[PDB]
RNA sequence: CGAAGGUGUGCUGUGAGGCAUGCUGGAGGUAUCAGAAGUGCGAAUGCUGACAUAAGUAACGAUAAAGCGGGUGAAAAGCCCGCUCGCCGGAAGACCAAGGGUUCCUGUCCAACGUUAAUCGGGGCAGGGUGAGUCGACCCCUAAGGCGAGGCCGAAAGGCGU
RNA sequence: AGGACCGAACCGACUAAUGUUGAAAAAUUAGCGGAUGACUUGUGGCUGGGGGUGAAAGGCCAAUCAAACCGGGAGAUAGCU
RNA sequence: CCCGGCGAGGGGAGUGAAAAAGAACCUGAAACCGUGUACGUACAAGCAGUGGGAGCACGCUUAGGCGUGUGACUGCGUACC
RNA sequence: GGUUAAGCGACUAAGCGUACACGGUGGAUGCCCUGGCAGUCAGAGGCGAUGAAGGACGUGCUAAUCUGCGAUAAGCGUCGG
């Protein structure tokens, strides 16, 4: 009954959870701005920030391991080149969450999530 | 002087709208509008629209004093209902009820 | 000729509801319960029209017994002395005197005591 | 399981005492535009902590 | 200058009731005396219509699965576009018969419907759309079978049958 | 060659669970038997109620059957409620 | 004319004897659902009434202990066909 | 006047109950009928192969319906009011 346990269920099984985490993380790293629910972004952090930390070091093995996630060559290409130097001098906290109210369709807690600076 | 505005045959249950009407009964309009616009209910949006219509009615048809304007009487009355048939198991039919509501807001400076 | 009962029945229902205005919930709103409530209230009123005399007699006798007991005599001895003294004061006036006029009840009590001997 | 007697309106309204909604009182006050917004939330135009957060 | 009716008050009678009046109502009602009832409701698991109850509870209809950016739109988890993830793929694909009878396309809208949002739709309104010597139907013929002049039988109706 | 075997389409429902105001006025899921024949299916026709049909349960005859449905006798009758 | 979504709906002005006649349109009761006023209720048990009854608010009256509205408590009281 | 101790103690209604006033769904009651029911006085007591009763389809400046009519198609010719 959840004693020192982590990992939300999101009303999905492991395969769907992993797939939609992967799609969400790819969309975020592509766009640098995503609006979604609070738990979804909170669980996104634990996938994207380690991905950024892995991308901080550029190597063929590191690039292959990164490609094992997000299943996208363009996503990895954007990594190790753009977000690497930007977050090279940053130790964690690459993403931040800004609440923006609730949806009008299902009344779900909405929040924007973005990077630190976004170069904008 | 008293200003009266209302919405008739609104597609919402009387109890649901009454649950929101009691939140702004007797409160200041300036804060009542803020409460209505930040309440996560469809009936809240409906009563916000009715209150805005009443507020506009209290300036285009009335003289002045919008700041001290205060809501006095608010009540929701059940309206005509629609009879629909919802099929059920074993060939049984249940007459389902869709309830409409009349939302009336009474506002005056005093 | 066809006769419509929509006026006489309505008048009777209004009269019945008037007779049972304000008991509780459906009893003051539903005719089918209002009629039974009216009948029960009438029966209770008929019974209490006789019960009230007994209750007031009990109150008067309790007060008279208390008043005699402050004077140092029981109710039975007080009544025996009053009867032996040819005194025919009803217990309502006796209780009123005892409540309001102390000296009058004292005088009654020594007269009863003297009549006892 | 089904009822044996009809509950009164007193029971219905007596059950609904705890069903009353709660109303916010002190949402927030913006330090730049001075508009009401939810606590730890951005405003309508994406303002939080004075600086723009959404850039439209 | 206010009829019936409705809604309150007061008075009155052993009672079914009666009288007066406030308000609404806005046009018929009717004294006394006689006569005729479709003449008096609380029940009949009575019938019709309306409204409570459970209760704002279950449920929202196969555990194949959604997410992101942009656009219309007052409002987008559900509409459109693009990127992904997943499913069927001797089907959840395509073409027909039977049946349905315009559900097909376009423009327009959310009165009612879709078990929610709705701008969407097999929803409402208007317009358009179906081109055959070679397709099918039609037509020639025929089985099972149906009708059946004359004929036989049977009260009639009618049955069988060339 | 088999009224042969295993086993798909197809036919049927023997076992267990769910359901019992359900998705369904008998279904779904996991299993099951037959599966070239006494097989199944499409189309059209025939057998009409004291009758039809029936590898026979007195089963079915339009979600019903120890005598279908519709109208009439008929406001049948009820010593019953 | 205004709000509202170039809706629905509402409020003004006006016609209208009347819009408390607005197309859901004559008169508009009850069951049912609300708002405000007055009273009581968070230590009290049951066909929820009846008799007594302090108290609380208003009209009286120009005092005169009156009436209306509620009923702290108390004796009795286990619906109708 | 203050400190301490004891006793008494309403003013609170999240909601509810009672009476009143104001409202909503609800469409009974009151009034009315180019609608029915039963009779009286008279006619007619049948239509049709010279194509009946009854229907389909078309007919307007017509998108639909009712009614009339039938490619001469909400109709035409003659004679009367
Ligand atoms: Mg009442």
């Amino acid at each position: 009954m959840r004693h020192r346990k982590s990992g939300r269920q999101l009303n999905r099984n492991s395969s769907h959870r992993q797939a939609m985490f992967r799609n969400m993380a790819g969309s975020l790293v592509r766009h640098e701005i995503i609006k979604t629910t609070l738990p979804k972004a909170k669980e996104l952090r634990r996938v994207v920030e380690p991905l950024i930390t892995l991308a901080k070091t550029d190597s063929v093995a590191n690039r292959r391991l990164a490609f094992a996630r997000t299943r996208d060559n363009e996503i990895v290409a954007k990594l190790f080149n753009e977000l690497g130097p930007r977050f090279a001098s940053r130790a964690g906290g690459y993403t931040r969450i800004l609440k923006c109210g609730f949806r009008a369709g299902d009344n779900a807690p909405m929040a924007y999530i973005e990077l630190v600076d976004r170069s904008e | 002087m008293e200003t009266i505005a209302k919405h008739r045959h609104a597609r919402s249950s009387a109890q649901k709208v009454r649950l929101v009407a009691d939140l702004i009964r007797g409160k200041k309009v300036s804060q009542a509008l803020d409460i209505l616009t930040y309440t996560n209910k469809k009936a809240a949006v409906l009563v916000k629209k009715v209150l805005e219509s009443a507020i506009a009615n209290a300036e285009h048809n009335d003289g002045a004093d919008i700041d001290d304007l205060k809501v006095t009487k608010i009540f929701v009355d059940e309206g005509p209902s629609m009879k629909r048939i919802m099929p059920r198991a074993k060939g049984r039919a249940d007459r389902i009820l869709k309830r409409t509501s009349h939302i009336t807001v009474v506002v005056s400076d005093r | 000729a066809r006769v419509k009962r929509g006026v006489i029945a309505r008048a009777r229902h209004k009269k019945i509801l008037k007779q049972a205005k304000g008991y509780y919930g459906a009893r003051s709103r539903v005719y089918r319960v209002a009629f039974q409530a009216v009948i029960k209230a009438g029966q209770y009123a008929y019974r209490d029209r006789r019960q009230r005399k007994r209750q007031f007699r009990q109150l008067w006798i309790a007060r008279i017994n208390a008043a005699a007991r402050q004077n140092g005599i029981s109710y039975s001895k007080f009544i025996n002395g009053l009867k032996k003294a040819s005194v025919e004061i009803d217990r309502k006036i006796l209780a009123d005197i005892a409540v309001f006029d102390k000296v009058a009840f004292t005088a009654l009590v020594e007269k009863a005591k003297a009549a006892l001997a | 399981a089904v009822q044996q007697n009809k509950p009164t309106r007193s029971k219905r309204g007596m059950r609904r005492s705890h069903d009353a909604l709660t109303a916010v009182t002190s949402l927030s006050v913006d330090k730049t535009s001075g508009e009401k917004h939810l606590r730890h939330h951005i405003t309508a135009d994406g303002y939080y902590r004075g600086r723009k957060v959404i850039a439209k």
